[PDB]
């Protein structure tokens, strides 16, 4: 049973579709608990922004650093085998960027960051009722409004339309993007598809292979290492550990103790 | 809800429930009384007694020392559900609510109405009452209870005493000490249920035995073929042979010897 | 419920209900009585050592010893009965509730009314009394418990006495150490163990053989074939023989040998 | 059940003390004569007085003796006793009438005089006014304080003596105290070989009666070895079971030890 | 079950200081007894006594034996005395009587001078007035405070004299403390094999003694290989006996240790 | 099953997870339970000081002796034998500074420490009436408002306006933490992956060499340990 | 728990409220562990001060834990500043608003200052003296865990062959005594499989023990007092 838990665990589907679910959890539970949106007026599109951006950009640093083999296609940079490279970093890419395009997706979905983002850029000079002739209280109010105050001096249902506004652009956004990142993926499989030189099935096998290898190698390599660990006490002590040892004992001095430092 | 349906629903009519006290009582006791007589196995071989000699010759020294047996045997079922009903007292109360004496009513003043003193004191049971006698009916109710409990208790103890008085008399004037009574007593019982399973058997045995002779062969269980290879049959007993091991015994001593059952009075051939 | 058909229920009523708790307790008394006496094999005996003789040959000091042991350990069932009901209260306060003074009445002054006294206080264990007096029915109420728990009390001391001077002068004029009544008193009730159980097996044994040979062959279930394979019988036992194991028997010895049960005796010879 | 032998009172003046004597003395009384019955150590002595019929041992020997038999037989009332005075609940109905109007505290002089002792008398059953209800509680602690001021004291010297009586009993009898646990183990192991043995000697005994009458006996398939294994030719003479039964205090044997009746029997 | 074994104040002056020594003292009194009677060590000491009667051993040498008893059966008193101490039910009954007045203080001068002692003997049982609540609070945390400050400082006492008396135990006797660990187990092991040998030796002398009377012995299984295993002829003798119980300090015999009486009785 | 468990520990990842827990769950009860945010208006800074890094700082003292590997590396200490033992200094200073940072950022984040911590350092001269000329009260009030002074006096807009800029402030000082982390440890792999002449495939080989060394030496050095013991025992005693 | 709160005596509970439990616990500690006996006999028959710290400390970690985690709840500390007419009523704020609500708060400022101070001081004890110890102990740390070994598995076989021994003793002296021996069944091969041949001088075990500190001879490594020996 176990076994077809780990074969699942195997497609690449699944396991991106637990980062992106778990993503969307992560998301919704820091919106619900830390945001409070800051409602200064001098600057309040940094924090939204702040908030759109960086945890994109680490999620997106941590998903291509958490991938072992890309610290290996880099020392490989720094023929076939630029085709090979290539191929791999797009195959890791994929999985790298999931996960910040659905921190964005989510976000712009949600709009409560869009919202406390950009609400100081709105446009009101179509409205009649913000003249204040002072210039400067008009934007203290306008970053006053979208993060918990009400105000209720008749501006509350203007505030709502422009909060749609800013709503309605957000929502856009997100669908845009993700539009975007849809067409992205087709033009990048069709290299994946034009540029690649093995065929369709060449790919999965050798790819199955490497991983075989690896194993079979990172195996063989703590094997042959216990080896050579069994070999040096058999060497010292005189007698093989885990086997009957009341033949012999080495019975070693104080000078025995310094050779086996050394490594 | 097989006992709902039995149970007691006291009609409040003057003249009327004391029958319904009796009809309701009476006839359960005697269905149990007849149930006792028809399943007492000492009953039958009574009646073919006197059916075979069909002259009555014997005379009634032996019959009554049975006799008392079958009802004895078969009279505690009665009693032990017409003692239950007195003791719930219900079924007195329903009965007799109707004689209560008009001047014999207390815990109250001269309250009671002597319009219809019958018609009002009858209703009792079925606690239609208005509030005004509420005492008095309480005070009648808890007195008739009374008269059946004190009734239920001397009737148990008159069978207490009837069984006392019989068990003596049944060691003190048989011929035999009690010890052997015992053995004749667990023999009467071994005999039977041994004589019941081996006549089904011998039944079954005789049945595969015809069965086969219209089919060729007779379809038996696995642990029933033990029973056709062990027990085998060559015809059946003839009617005089069952003719006398029917019927009564006593104690018909042979050679110095006893015999238990008339059955062992035939088997030593006589 | 049979707990609601033997169930206690008091007729409150002058002159009436001490003659109901009479006749409902003595009577179950009565009745646990007679079953103590019918069980106990000890009296059948006696018994039919009255019914073998016909001319009253043996004496009543040597049988006093047996006679007082069939009442004596049927005397449980009654006073276990008897002393349960006085201690829970109910058959006595019911009893004996017409028959409180109402001048000796206490916790309340002489407000009592007189004009129908023994009415009101018959009223008083079903407490159909009005609350103007509910001091004196409580009053009462706990007096008269008093009594039947101290009665009751009373009652399991007296036969705690009794056992105790009866175990006492029973072993002491006895004229056998307590150790041999021990084994003795394990004999007769070991042997009426396999005296019974070899009844049934040849009882069972001579059922077999005379189905046999009315129907020839009997049907037996598997242990059954032991019993007729292992013991075999051959006739029946002389009617006096069995008249020679019942009745009573005092520890009569032979040659300076004890014989324990009559059965004993007999084997014997 | 528990409710049939719970404590009521009586609240009644000079009724309820002998209400809380009967409702434990007799039960102590009713304890204490169990405990000695069921001791086996009573009535051999018991039969000690029988089968001389002159009485020439003396009284010095026996009383080493007979503390252990009513001692051992005390446990019983002593733990029924202190469980009532602990309760407390018999004591206060005892002396509830005895308590002096005088001595009344943590209240001003409001307890009527009329009639003291009546008023006194219904306190534990909760039949007061609620202006002696602080007099009722009063004496519901001090009452209660008195038998549980008895119970812990009563369990005391009844503690010391478990101590005083054992160190004595290790001081005057003259053998160790280790050997003396050799002989405890002694008595129980004779006991029960000789209480086994009485079923055993019994049956073979009784089937070899039974057997006799009928033509044989029936056993199951256990007690057929017993028959087999143990077979019997009589039984044995009175004054045989008449030396094997009294009191016994270490009678030694040109320097062999005896520790039992039977013991210094089977040494003739 | 522990509803009767529970502390309830009588709140009176001269009286509850009385109930808490005996309510926790007696208990405590009893729990110092039954460590006594227990251990074994007590009564081959005082078994000491009965094999001279000459006081043959002197004080000096019996004197060491004697500090081990009492504190090994000193755990009882201790591990209940702090235990009532920290719950403090004791002192509040005890000595609210005994509070001075005048130390009473957060609070104006409001309690009573005409009976200053029974009203303070009437705290515990939270029979007080709501305006002397506070006069109640003050003492009542006041003595918790007291009792508990008293019951911390006993576990202290008690475990400076363990850690200090250990190593003066250890200093004091002449054998390390793994020479001590072997033999302290031999006893605590011969013993156990002693004891057990004790009841196979009761029960085969029980055996012989029964076949002698009734002809047979009626013993189990694993009894059959008992006779057959340890066969008797007689006892052993009460000086042979004696020669085991008492005390006895690691007597040496010609460079040979010796650890127990019997060790000393084997070599003869 | 439990070899599972044991094998899932054997990776690095889930131990990083499992501490970061851990942290936080008993900081959110900690922090509620003796944090209390006092007002001290001699000394408050030291108090939000003491209680945002020390308890993270004992952590790197925890991690560093929960190791064995590195006592010996300080024996060896005191060319190749530093290389590899900065290999294995980073590989443990990886897993031993994880922790003290996690507790670090989820206070920032929390913002509940910086309120009571630099309260007193925050500029007051936007608000007109924290004019203070007396140059006395100005810092009690600034130090004393935030923690459960609320004062309705017309200044409470401040209060929110303080705690808000320093949220913010606490909210915008969590990633650049969290960042500066995550860019420290990118290059640290990259030298240690550029720096070690060794390839990876031959790091896996040492690393694994390394974990078993510990584990066959000292069963040997047990079974030698007690095989003495016993003929000891048989000179002194006889007994295996 | 139980808080009094009188003045100029709540001081006295705070330090009995917790030193006196902690005492204790480090008093188990030493009883307990049996390397102070090991002290206390080489002393007894006779530079050690390295190997005291390391054993004294192993037993300090429950005398320790409590401190920390009464200072936790900080009740403790609030009774101490706070007691030192109007400064009883401070004593009874736990049990004029202005007054109290500052000097309570000061309290328990203090008290989680103070609390954190050994928790700083408990890292620095146990990484200083542990490092400074095996740098000063000449043998390597590999030599220190077959040291260690050598004593585990010392302790254990002794008391296996201390038991062993003792019933091949003491079941001599009940036979002398009874005849027999009503040994168990797993202890029937026990006699038959080691008969002792007498009993050791009291002085041949007092030589073994005492403390030992890997006095070398002739380079041949010994480890415990009972090594020498041989």
């Amino acid at each position: 049973l176990n076994n077809i838990v780990s074969s699942l665990q195997r497609n690449g589907i699944f396991i991106n579709s637990l980062i992106a679910a778990l993503t969307i959890g992560g998301q919704q539970l820091f919106s619900s608990s830390t945001f409070s949106c800051p409602c200064q007026v001098g600057k309040n599109f940094y924090y939204g922004s702040a908030f759109l951006v960086i945890p994109a950009l680490i999620l997106l640093v941590a998903g291509f650093a958490l991938r072992s083999q890309m610290w290996t296609i880099t020392g490989e940079y720094c023929p076939l085998e630029c085709k090979l490279a290539c191929l791999r970093f797009f195959s890791i890419t994929g999985r790298a960027v999931i996960a910040p395009l659905t921190w964005l997706a989510v976000t712009l979905l949600t709009g409560t960051y869009y919202e406390c983002a950009a609400s100081e850029f709105a446009s009101v000079d179509h409205y009649p009722m913000f003249d204040n002739v002072s210039a400067s209280k008009r934007e203290e109010i306008l970053a006053g409004f979208p993060c918990c105050r009400s105000a209720p001096s008749d501006v509350i249902l203007v505030r709502d339309e422009i909060a749609l506004l800013h709503r309605y652009q957000s929502q856009m956004l997100g669908w845009i993007l993700i539009t975007l990142a849809t067409i992205a993926a087709l033009v990048s499989c069709c290299v994946a598809k034009c540029c690649s030189p093995l065929t369709s099935l060449q790919h999965c096998y050798w790819t199955s292979h490497l991983q075989n290898e690896r194993e079979l190698f990172e195996q063989a390599a703590e094997q042959h290492s216990r080896l050579l660990m069994m070999h040096r006490i058999k060497k010292l002590f005189g007698f093989i550990p885990g086997s009957e040892d009341v033949k012999h004992i080495r019975i070693p001095s104080c000078q025995d103790w310094k050779d086996i430092s050394v490594p | 809800e097989l006992f709902s349906v039995v149970a007691f629903h006291c009609p409040c009519s003057p003249a009327r429930n004391y029958l319904y006290g009796l009809a309701a009582i009476g006839v359960p006791a005697l269905v149990l009384f007849i149930i006792g007589i028809i399943l007492n196995n000492h009953t039958w071989n009574l009646v073919a007694e006197c059916q075979h000699r069909r002259t009555k010759n014997c005379s009634a020294a032996p019959t009554f020392l049975l006799l008392s047996s079958i009802l004895g045997r078969a009279a505690v079922a009665p009693v032990t559900w017409s003692v239950i009903s007195l003791l719930r007292g219900e079924a007195y109360v329903c009965a007799l609510s109707e004689f209560v004496d008009p001047s014999s009513l207390t815990a109250r003043e001269e309250h009671f109405p002597s319009a219809h003193a019958t018609e009002i004191l009858a209703r009792f049971p079925c606690k239609e009452n208005p509030d005004n006698l509420s005492d008095f009916r309480e005070e009648v109710s808890r007195r008739l209870r009374y008269e059946s409990q004190l009734f239920g208790w001397l009737l148990i103890g008159v069978v207490a005493i009837l069984v006392f008085l019989t068990k003596c008399l049944k060691h003190y004037c048989s011929p035999l000490s009690y010890r052997q009574e015992a053995y004749w007593a667990q023999y009467r019982a071994n005999e039977d249920q041994l004589f019941q399973r081996t006549a089904e058997v011998h039944s079954r045995v005789l049945a595969a035995n015809n069965v086969r002779r219209f089919f060729g062969f007779v379809a038996l269980n696995k642990d029933d073929e033990e029973l056709i290879a062990n027990f085998p049959v060559e015809g059946t007993q003839p009617r005089p042979q069952w003719n006398a091991i029917t019927g009564v015994y006593l104690y018909r001593e042979n050679q110095g010897l006893p015999l238990y059952s008339r059955l062992h009075k035939w088997a030593q051939g006589l």
